[PDB]
């Protein structure tokens, strides 16, 4: 399929950026874990980003470390992620899904197997965080063959030779990184480097979704108003969930005020 | 695109997120231009000796051999300054972090030897030094705790997951990907993302370098076999190498086999996990049928580690080195008859080497052997775990 | 009558009851027959260097003497196997107890690195050890007392006095009054009746040999001074020795000042005790105006001794020594110093000595100084009483 | 003087050895311990080995530490022990009264100004027990300058040139020591070695006293019958007073009791 090159163009011709949403798959449970996407779609997201839950993540703040340990406290496994997946795709056709992959978890069962499996259940891309472009190919390859765009990464310190690498071997869309260390909301980003956006683009690469400690509709606008695509958003929204495991009603009308929100600066 | 090889056979590589490449290949030209530098070896040379006071014995036991046809050498970098050969490769890996003009350290610690020798280096050299520890191993190896922070060290305990060296791994990573700038990441065993066990091999082999000399002086030949305990294989890979190409010599590793293997509390990968990404290198680990990393398990916490540096998943591959596991049990044994017979204590780590070494002479005791034992720490952070067990068992 | 002369000047002699006068000319003999045989310098040789771990380094300290005209050394008896000097002497008197057919020990010790260093050699060498050690030192010389447990000697607390090194001394001697037959008595220091003074020194003499040869070789010329402390007197002498007939470089020892000399509570009687007969010697001692003899004090237990060797009290009164105290405050502040700007953890008996040293430099910071400390040992049974103390006075 | 002389031709003439017991001087304090010493003397000592209390007393087991704590918890000291021993010179004209001394007790203001006090209180001997022969000199000398006994030991193993020393250098009586070790009466030496004894003899030496461990009656009539002058008995006599300590009558009544026994043992 072709769900994030019809989403820029869609999304282009409103002269709007996306807004990308990330949340760990089966946080807290799986019944209200689909229904906090369901309800991140309904407040506008224009693409999804989900986390498979994974017992060492390198990447990854506080926050996002704690939404891995709620869902396997909850037992979810990657299996139960490709069924929810599954039932994602099934309600929502065009939406893009991407998935935040660390590489034993693609590596585990065989490369191929994992991107096999993700072109069944209709994911659209994988981002492998702990895979460089160095060490890319095997993943690459297996994702193209079984029609899902792999994410590669452009940091803040990359040099020419890396932003031709990205702009050649990555698909769907490009991850600008907004700044060295792990996820986190607290600590907010540069803003979105304008020379690595124009290479990028110079270089033909796929659309530039700036992420990485993205929490307020501010940053959302000026990702866009520096010339990204769109931007994610994880632990701001992560942390809504965690904040409100006791009262679920209360949480999904949270999120769905935040993602209007962050929707909104996207347009931008 | 690197100036070494990333890998040994299958194993190895550089798998970390895209911000620290450039980290690691500065750190890889910066030790290969290190390594043909007079005045770098010079220095790196003159801190072995005069301060931490290398070269170290080589010890011929002659009383826990008695009655069998086992000659037994140990290598005493029990004797080296710090405690542990831990102190070799933080030397060169400090004066390395100098060279690129970093002024502050992260390191991992799980006995606290290399957290010990990381602080060390730091004061001696004025790095700012910050070394993660793993809850469990801040109780269990609390002497190393206090020597740490009166070095001015920060230790800062981590709680997550298993509370032992995984975890501490996981928060220096984390905290590199933020801090490379500034920092350097002073890696404590021969595992991880290329170079590091590159480096770490290179500024540890003269321990096998210094014991061929020794041995051929006293025996006028090399050993059968050479013996090192793997928590993630520097003291091993130091002792092996420069026996690598003496293909009549025996490489024997030595994995921890916690409360048995049968158990599934162990910290044996080479021998019973299978291949995994993790730790920036693929290598052989503990996982789960799903691909999730498993919690290890050892009574001794330098060992207590899922993985394995890649340099010794390949030698396995090849026939090259042979790998045997150790329980909790045997090596307590082992730490007791040393004590008592020759007058050392040794590390919990070092203890399953020996261990293995008094398998060898006690299932063979006719063979004719020559064996040397890489006695890679001094017990001095075990004897309140040691003696809390032996006092529960009643004796 | 003696073989050699039990003397320095009016101080030391043979002031023990009637009974032991036979075990120690005997003890005599053999020395003297050892000091002559080939065999058994060679076999003394060669522990030293492949068991113990000598020769020691010669450290350069290069941050604490930053901005001054001051070069200091530390000679690292530190990295000596047991972790201090203590077990150079062991050695030879555990090969002079098994040279008079002797198959048990008995030893006092105060810091627990004599009692590990009897322990150590009795392993090694199969002998039964006995050790005595005063109740206040069991505790907070903790880890020594596990240390020499683990090796198999028997530690008995000494609730006798003080409870300190000069309460397990009279143990000891009495004990050995009983069982001389069997047992030699490893005495642990320069001290006590002819011919410990003299054999004590003989077994430490490399240490000021070895600095020597090293100083010799880094700066092409001998120190100005070399600083040692005092407990009863077996490192300083070591380290003196070989340079007793070198009258241009000073010899300046260290006697613990405690709380303040003014206070009373300290263990410096060289220099403000008067001379006495006690511990088999007649030398300079703490007492009372009746002659009772007094408590001593320090913050270090290895120092903790009312009196001292009888060659100290004798190169003091020719002037061919000098000898100063430092309080437990500056001993502490010392110690952090080492920790924190040269990555050594020294012991705070050592540190005695590292802090006369640091005076010399800082009160006088343009004279033009080579120095060496004998650094006598490391402080990893001293890491808990140095926290407790910086914890309670709010560091 | 020469009470010594004087008491062994009278019980060579009676055909008796001596018993002769040790207490700590001020155990448990000055006023008992004079009624202690009476006691003693009533009951039929025939001469008293007396000990001045000392901080660091080496060549003494727990019992005699113990009675030295005593003394000292009574704030004994060697000025009041002279004092004492004034008082019981002036009661009892002719025992021989003999001192056991530390070195650093003499030694401490002077070896000269030490002997002279105990000649001008009428102390008959001293035993300096951590001053060997190889050591004496100037404690022997200052002894016979001033008219005390220098008392000198023979231990078990004394060899030919010890026996003629001791012989030579000594006077009032010789120690002959029962046993290696230090003093104690749970711990019983040897019978009085005949070769030592007969040897003495033949050197001219001062009478021979057996000490150490000697703790019943049956023990003291061993050491006359292998041809001693008599005995010493210390710690025996001390554990008497450590039982009874509130109970001074009792203490009396006993110590009375042990001393008549011990004494008719030497009879012998
Ligand atoms: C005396 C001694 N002997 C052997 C070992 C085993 O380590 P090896 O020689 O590298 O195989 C240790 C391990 N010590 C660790 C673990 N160090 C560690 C282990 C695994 C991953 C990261 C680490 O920092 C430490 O941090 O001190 C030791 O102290
Ligand atoms: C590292 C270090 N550094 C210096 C010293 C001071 O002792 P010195 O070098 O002999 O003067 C010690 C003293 N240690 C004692 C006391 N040893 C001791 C002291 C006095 C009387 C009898 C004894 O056995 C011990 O028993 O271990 C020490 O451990
Ligand atoms: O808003 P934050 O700070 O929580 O950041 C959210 C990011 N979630 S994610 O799936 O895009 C994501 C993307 C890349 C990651 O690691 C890598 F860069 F190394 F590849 C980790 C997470
Ligand atoms: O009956 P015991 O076992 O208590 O022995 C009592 C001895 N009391 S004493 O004054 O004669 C006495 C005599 C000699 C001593 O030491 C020396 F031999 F080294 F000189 C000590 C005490
Ligand atoms: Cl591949
Ligand atoms: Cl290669
Ligand atoms: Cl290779
Ligand atoms: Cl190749
Ligand atoms: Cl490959
Ligand atoms: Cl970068
Ligand atoms: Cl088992
Ligand atoms: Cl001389
Ligand atoms: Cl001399
Ligand atoms: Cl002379
Ligand atoms: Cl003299
Ligand atoms: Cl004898
Ligand atoms: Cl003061
Ligand atoms: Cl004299
Ligand atoms: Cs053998
Ligand atoms: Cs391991
Ligand atoms: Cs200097
Ligand atoms: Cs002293």
């Amino acid at each position: 399929m072709e769900r994030y090159e019809n989403l820029f163009a869609q999304l282009n011709d409103r002269r709007e950026g996306a807004f990308v949403p990330f949340v760990t798959l089966g946080d807290p449970g799986i019944e209200q874990s689909l229904k906090i996407i369901d309800t991140l779609i309904d407040a506008g997201a224009d693409a999804l980003e989900l986390g498979v839950p994974f017992s060492d993540p390198l990447a990854d703040g506080p926050t996002i470390q704690n939404a891995n340990l709620r869902a396997f406290a909850a037992g979810v496994t990657p299996a139960q992620c490709f069924e929810m997946l599954a039932l994602i795709r099934e309600k929502h056709p065009t939406i893009p899904i991407g998935l935040l992959m660390y590489a034993n978890l693609v590596f585990n069962n065989g490369i191929d197997a994992f991107y096999a499996r993700c072109e069944q259940v209709g994911v659209d891309s994988v981002l492998v965080a702990d895979v460089p472009v160095e060490e890319s190919a095997p993943f690459r390859q297996a994702a193209l063959r079984h029609n899902i765009a792999p994410i590669f990464i452009c940091p803040p310190n990359a040099d020419d030779d890396l932003l031709r690498q990205v702009a050649s071997y990555g698909r769907g869309y490009t991850y600008l990184l907004s700044r060295s260390g792990v996820t986190g909301a607290e600590n907010r980003g540069a803003l979105p480097l304008h020379h690595l956006i124009e290479k990028l683009k110079e270089y033909h690469a796929a659309p530039a979704l700036q992420g990485f400690g993205i929490s307020s509709p501010e940053q959302v606008s000026a990702a866009v108003r520096a010339g990204a695509a769109g931007a994610i958003s994880g632990s701001a929204i992560v942390k809504i969930i965690e904040k409100n495991l006791a009262s679920p009603k209360q949480m999904l009308a949270e999120l769905r005020s935040f993602v209007s929100a962050m929707k909104a600066a996207s347009r931008a | 695109t690197t100036l070494l090889n990333p890998y040994f056979g299958e194993f190895g590589g550089m798998y970390v997120p895209q911000i620290l490449m450039p980290a690691l290949n500065q750190l890889e030209e910066a030790f290969v231009s290190a390594q043909k530098d007079p005045e770098f070896q010079a220095q790196f040379a003159d801190l072995l000796k005069n301060y931490a006071g290398r070269p170290t014995a080589l010890t011929k036991c002659q009383n826990i051999t008695a009655g069998t046809r086992t000659t037994l050498y140990l290598k005493r970098e029990d004797l080296l300054h710090g405690g542990a050969h831990k102190t070799n490769q933080v030397l060169g890996q400090a004066l390395l972090a100098k060279r690129m003009g970093k002024s502050e350290i992260i390191a991992e610690t799980g006995a606290g030897q290399h957290g010990v020798a990381s602080a060390l280096a730091s004061a001696l050299l004025g790095l700012k030094c910050r070394i993660y520890m793993g809850a469990k191993d801040v109780e269990r190896q609390s002497p190393n705790v206090f020597r740490m922070r009166l070095m001015g060290a920060e230790v800062i305990p981590v709680h997550s997951g298993s509370a032992t060296l995984k975890d501490a791994c996981n928060e220096a990573l984390r905290d590199w990907s933020g801090s490379y700038e500034t920092a350097h990441y002073m890696l404590g065993t021969a595992a991880g993302p290329h170079p590091y066990p590159t480096i770490v091999r290179e500024f540890q082999r003269m321990i096998g370098e210094e014991t061929k000399a020794q041995i051929l002086d006293k025996e006028g030949r090399l050993p059968d076999a050479v013996i090192a305990c793997v928590g993630g294989g520097s003291n091993a890979i130091g002792m092996f190498a420069d026996f690598i190409n003496d293909t009549s010599v025996g490489l024997i590793g030595v994995e921890p086999g916690g409360h048995g293997i049968e158990t599934g509390e162990h910290g044996a990968p080479l021998k019973h996990g299978r291949v995994g990404i993790y730790f920036g290198m693929k290598a052989p680990m503990m996982q789960t049928a799903d691909g999730q990393i498993e919690e290890s398990y050892s009574i001794s916490a330098g060992l207590d580690f899922p993985s394995v540096g890649p340099q010794h998943a390949y030698l396995n591959s090849i026939g090259r080195a042979d790998y045997v596991s150790i329980t909790d049990d045997e090596a307590l044994e082992a730490f007791k008859t040393l004590c008592r017979h020759e007058g050392i204590i040794p590390a919990l780590e070092s203890s399953h080497a020996l261990a293995h070494a008094l398998k060898m002479m006690r299932e063979q005791p006719e063979k004719e052997q020559l064996l040397v034992v890489n006695l890679s720490g001094r017990g001095d952070k075990d004897i309140f775990t040691v003696h809390d067990i032996l006092k529960a068992r009643g004796e």
